[PDB]
């Protein structure tokens, strides 16, 4: 739960500052209840089985993809004496923590901060559904 | 020169006085050849004759219900490079040049859009929508309407085969056709449902004061229209008494009395808070 907050603060911070930056996990972890709806055959349930590990495995793969992306970027980015900044180091730390528990270039970065926010959100939703009760 | 709806056309014109008009040609759709007459509606003057009337458009008077088949001409103004936005009011507020405003009550795929005009006379409005452009996806919209009086119109749409859990990555586009008299404008709005959410208010608050305490236990429940499962579609709630607020994602909180209100917010995207829900502190 010290994790959940780390994830949630990164999301709040992405949410607050992403404007100042220009420019299948969803199903594998689909909630049982959303199954009753035509347009959404695995699922997970309020309790948090092979489906379960599929979901988690999927989340974990997603994170590995992003972890590489962020480290590569951060390596390039280090040449900008403005050193690095922070949302990406935030996202990265959360990625690392989650994994354990389980100009041209400045544009490529904008694009990514965005793509991951959308995805940490999903991860955060399944994680929150899995506590619930 | 193009076709809007059935038997209606739009003529795009640089509104500059010195700019060329369009040499327009109205083929009378009625294969009868014969010596044929040509008029502009209530206009008695047989403006032309034959079969294929032909004319110079450049002014509104040059626009109208021509008659021989039917043929309506509406004009699209263009000034200094930009199309006219006369018929509607720039609600400014959101981002300037914001004519169409939308809102969603949840991730259902359903949403309302509304706009403003100063007009009251002839005013027709068309409305279409889809998700994506280079390979659109279906959205079904209802019909434009007087909602309140500046006069306000709104419409309702529903994304078609919509999974509330779907990550959005191509925005929804709403297209609006406006025709005030003989003038033709058209508006456009692009958004992701997650950005336009405004949820209904917290449902049924409750106090549950405790002995040895001026401190109360306030509670409520998710509004009926919100998305389920709730733990997946989290709302964050602000709990106020009247700073002294309390932010939580739980459906209760502990305050101190002396009223008590609660509003909701998507947990992740749209910041639009829900209308307050209150209760008397005593
Ligand atoms: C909103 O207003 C704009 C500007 O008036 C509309 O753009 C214009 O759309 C028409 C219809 O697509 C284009 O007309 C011509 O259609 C023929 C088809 O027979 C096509 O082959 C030609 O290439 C030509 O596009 C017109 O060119 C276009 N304006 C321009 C020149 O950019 C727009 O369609 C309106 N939105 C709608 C459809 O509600």
């Amino acid at each position: 739960q010290n994790l959940l907050r780390a994830v949630s603060n990164m999301l709040q911070k992405a949410r607050q500052t992403l404007e100042f930056y220009p420019c299948s996990t969803v199903e594998a972890c689909l909630p049982l209840e959303l199954t009753k709806n035509e347009s959404c055959t695995s699922f997970i349930t309020n309790g948090s089985s092979f489906m379960m590990a599929l979901c988690l495995s999927s989340i974990y793969e997603d994170l590995k993809m992003y972890q590489v992306e962020f480290k590569t970027m951060n390596a390039k980015l280090l040449m900008d004496p403005k050193r690095q900044i922070f949302l990406d180091q935030n996202m990265l730390a959360v990625i690392d923590e989650l994994m354990q528990a389980l100009y041209k270039t400045k544009i490529k970065l904008c694009i990514l901060l965005h793509a991951f926010r959308i995805r940490a959100v999903t991860i955060d939703r399944v994680m929150s559904y899995l506590n619930a009760s | 020169i193009w076709e809007l709806k059935k038997d209606v056309y739009v003529v795009e014109l640089d509104w500059y006085p010195d700019a060329p008009g369009e040499m327009v040609v109205l083929t009378c759709d009625t294969p009868e050849e014969d010596g044929i007459t040509w008029t502009l509606d209530q206009s008695s003057e047989v403006l032309g004759s034959g079969k294929t009337l032909t004319i110079q458009v450049k002014e509104f008077g040059d626009a109208g219900q021509y008659t021989c088949s039917h043929s309506l001409l509406l004009l699209h103004k263009k000034e200094d490079g930009i199309w006219s936005t006369d018929i509607l009011k720039d609600q400014k507020e959101p981002k300037n040049k914001t004519f169409l405003r939308c809102e969603a009550k949840n991730y259902s795929g359903r949403f309302t859009c509304w706009w403003l005009t100063t007009i009251s006379t002839d005013l027709t409005f068309s409305v279409k929508s889809s998700r994506g452009s280079s390979d659109p996806q279906g959205v079904t919209c209802g019909a434009a309407t007087l909602s309140a009086e500046e006069y306000e119109y709104s419409v309702e749409c529903q994304e078609d085969s919509a999974c509330p859990a779907a990550e959005e990555s191509l925005p929804i586009e709403v297209m609006v056709d406006a025709v005030h008299k003989l003038k033709y404008e058209n508006y456009t709005s692009s958004f992701f449902i997650r950005d336009i959410i405004k949820p209904d208010p917290p449902k049924n608050l409750q106090l549950k004061p405790l002995k040895n305490s001026r401190q109360v236990e306030v509670s409520w429940e998710y509004p009926d229209t919100w998305s389920t499962p709730h733990s997946y579609f989290s709302l964050t709630f602000c709990v106020q008494v009247q700073k002294d607020r309390v932010f939580t994602d739980k459906t209760s909180a502990t305050v101190i009395c002396r009223s008590i209100s609660v509003r909701a917010q998507d947990r992740y995207y749209s910041s639009s808070w829900s209308e307050w829900a209150s209760v008397p502190c005593s």
